[PDB]
């Protein structure tokens, strides 16, 4: 069995464009592990990120984190791609911020 | 409300002559002794800073515990591809998850060891702790033999005793771990969607432990809408909870006589 | 008619393998020198199995597996077919062990009957009618688990447990005169005998691998059902931004897998549609939103593991 990933898209502080935080894609629950994820800013693929080491819950399931350092404006959109071998298109999340 | 749960991972990659191997250990949800293949000069290595303080027979004992854990699941897959005429090129997993749940009386609550293969659950150890329940044709046979071998009993020793003894070792060795106690900030915020299809949202955020309650009421039942518990970045956690004129967010969290009550501020 | 000779080759694994054998059903009742390798001669009688009425199979997946259960030997097979069909196991057991007659290649066993056969009758077998069952979340459903005993070798008992999401535990036993439930009470209520389990309005806790074990005198075999549940999803959209902005919401649904792409009217299919964080309710069914922006007759399909509905909404300026 295959499990289709849980994506949630968020940031550490409430988004208040004023100075310096830090956001973070989460995914979990998926099998199985052939997982590709990238960070986009407007569009286009942020470089270079910190890909944590995999990690396994309970549930067989594996959860990944990735996340940067940066500070967040107003007239920019942020999202989050990640293309599993469960989905046949690569999935894109906005971070909400509100 | 403890835990320590060992996880070991094999993963087949095809036209690579190694299979992945990978473990993890955990405190609770707390990640420590992460151990991987495909590291320089590959050894049990500690994540937390607290693990940090073991003893070198930690490692070199531990790591030939991973070294027989690791040609053990070596010859294993190719007993699973044995039984399953399956194409030798696509990349198959098989799992492996042992661990203890004690409470914090020192009583032991519920202990597992289960092994999965291909996500699909294959063989595990009963509730009774003296029987196996198998989940498919092949685990049968696996169920049967290691009933007349009697490894329920061996199993037994090691997650009554051994593994026990170390979950007091983790949890009363590092103890100023879980001192975060879970202290939520927990507000309510309020937009208007279109059509009125707004919903009130209470959020808890930056505690730990990760187990927490959010509820509503004047939304009792049925009502309001959540998300799985997600980690933040800071080793904290966040959470919330919209609902679709008195409505109140009650939290169940670690605190003083108090959950929480809380409407449009 | 009625009197039927069954065949239904197989292999033969046994560590301690790539043996192929072929297992024969003497005769059973039904309603309306080639191959070989190795074969066994069963017959079924003092014991009785319901359906029985897998022949004339288009052949041109039965998938049938025997296994040694360790004087006379003992054996149990298991019988699969493929699809929508039945799945049984059976124990087998070997006339004693004499003085006299010794023949069997290789391996050293006994006896190979002058007719070139074993020649063991069945004793007590474990058959279930369904093996994927797939319902709603509030439905209730009912996974049968029949199972035959010859006089003899009498029940013990009957424990009902499922494995899912990694944990598992025991819903229903039984033992000679009563019996236990867990959670919602779910009792079965009756050689050919039935355990055939009934569940009431179903959980997602419910969704899972269900195990249908018995242990009697001296034999313990069990069937296995697999349980799905899935949740017919609702359906809104709305606008806003304003310019503009769209928002096609879905809720309640599960599994985790749907799929949602556009078409833009005077159709155009326009592909390119943002997500949004993953939330659910309470019960554990999933809802997301993909929002979307308009410019000026509309159309948000949505597809499932259930089945399709599309819907649309204009858009003036």
């Amino acid at each position: 069995i295959q499990r289709t990933p849980k994506i949630q898209v968020y940031s550490r502080h409430p988004a208040e464009n004023g100075k310096s935080n830090f956001l973070n894609c989460y995914v979990s629950g998926f099998h199985p592990s052939d997982i590709e994820v990238d960070l986009l800013k407007n569009g286009e693929r942020i470089e270079k990120v910190e890909h944590s080491d995999l990690s396994f819950s309970k549930d067989w399931s594996f959860y990944l984190l990735y996340y940067t350092e940066f500070t967040p404006t107003e007239k920019d959109e942020y999202a989050c791609r990640v293309n599993h071998v469960t989905l046949s298109q690569p999935k894109i999340v906005k971070w909400d911020r509100d | 409300s403890h835990s320590l749960r060992y996880f070991v991972t094999a993963v087949s990659r095809p036209g690579f002559g190694e299979p992945r191997y990978m473990e993890v250990g955990y405190v609770d949800n707390t990640e420590f002794v992460r151990f991987d293949s495909d590291a320089e000069n590959p050894r049990y290595e500690p994540r937390a800073r607290w693990i940090e303080q073991e003893g070198p027979e930690y490692w070199e004992r531990e790591t030939r515990r991973a070294k027989g854990n690791e040609q053990c699941f070596r010859v294993d897959l190719r007993t699973a591809l044995r039984y399953y005429n399956q194409s030798a090129g696509g990349s198959h997993t098989l799992q492996w998850m042992a661990g203890c749940d004690v409470e914090s009386d020192g009583r032991l609550l519920r202990g597992y060891w289960q092994f999965a293969y291909d996500g699909c659950d294959y063989i595990a150890l009963n509730e009774d702790l003296k029987t196996w329940t198998a989940a498919d044709m092949a685990a049968q046979i696996t169920r049967r033999k290691w009933e007349q071998a009697g490894a329920a009993e061996r199993d037994r020793a090691y997650l009554e005793g051994e593994c026990v003894e170390w979950l007091r070792r983790y949890l009363k060795n590092g103890n100023a771990t879980l001192l975060r106690t879970d202290p939520p900030k927990a507000h309510v915020t309020h937009h208007r969607r279109p059509e009125g299809d707004v919903t009130l949202r209470c959020w808890a955020l930056g505690f730990y432990p990760a187990d927490i309650t959010l509820t509503w009421q004047l939304e009792l039942t049925q009502e309001m809408e959540l998300v799985e518990t997600r980690p933040a970045g800071d080793g904290t956690f966040q959470k919330w909870a919209s609902v679709v004129q008195k409505y109140t967010c009650h939290v169940e969290h670690e605190g003083l006589p108090e959950p929480l009550t809380l409407r449009w501020g | 008619w009625r009197a039927v000779d069954v065949v239904l080759d197989c292999f033969l694994v046994k560590d301690g393998d790539r043996a192929r054998a072929s297992l024969v059903l003497k005769q059973v009742p039904v309603l309306d020198d080639f191959q070989g390798g190795t074969l066994a001669q069963d017959d079924p009688p003092i014991i009785f199995e319901a359906s029985v009425d897998l022949v004339q199979i288009p052949q041109a997946e039965v998938t049938c597996e025997i296994s040694r259960y360790f004087t006379a030997a003992w054996f149990m097979a298991n019988v699969q077919v493929s699809g929508g069909g039945p799945s049984i196991s059976l124990v087998m057991k070997t006339p004693r062990v004499a003085k006299n007659e010794v023949l069997w290649h290789p391996t050293l066993n006994l006896p190979l009957s002058p007719q070139g056969t074993v020649r063991t009758a069945v004793e007590f077998q474990v058959m279930t009618q369904t093996q994927s069952l797939s319902f709603l979340l509030g439905s209730s459903a009912s996974l049968d688990c029949g199972f035959s005993m010859a006089p003899g070798l009498d029940l013990i008992s009957v424990e009902w447990r499922l494995q899912h999401k990694g944990r598992g535990q025991l819903v229903y036993s039984w033992t000679a005169g009563q019996g236990q439930a867990v959670r919602k009470g779910a009792t079965l209520e009756p050689m050919a005998r039935d355990a055939s389990l009934t569940l009431p309005g179903l959980t997602i806790q419910d969704e899972g691998t269900y195990i249908c074990q018995i242990t009697t005198s001296l034999y313990r075999a069990q069937q296995i059902i697999q349980l799905n549940i899935q949740a017919s999803p609702k359906v809104r959209l709305s606008l806003a931004n304003e310019l503009p902005t769209l928002i096609c919401d879905i809720a309640g649904y599960y599994p985790l897998d749907v799929v949602v792409t556009w078409t833009r009217e005077e159709p155009a299919q326009v592909s390119g549609a943002s997500f949004s964080s993953l939330r659910q309710s309470v019960a554990g069914t999933y809802s997301i939103s993909s929002s979307l922006t308009a410019e000026p007759t509309y159309t948000c399909q949505v597809t499932h593991i259930s089945l399709e509905e599309p819907l649309g909404a204009s858009t003036q300026v």
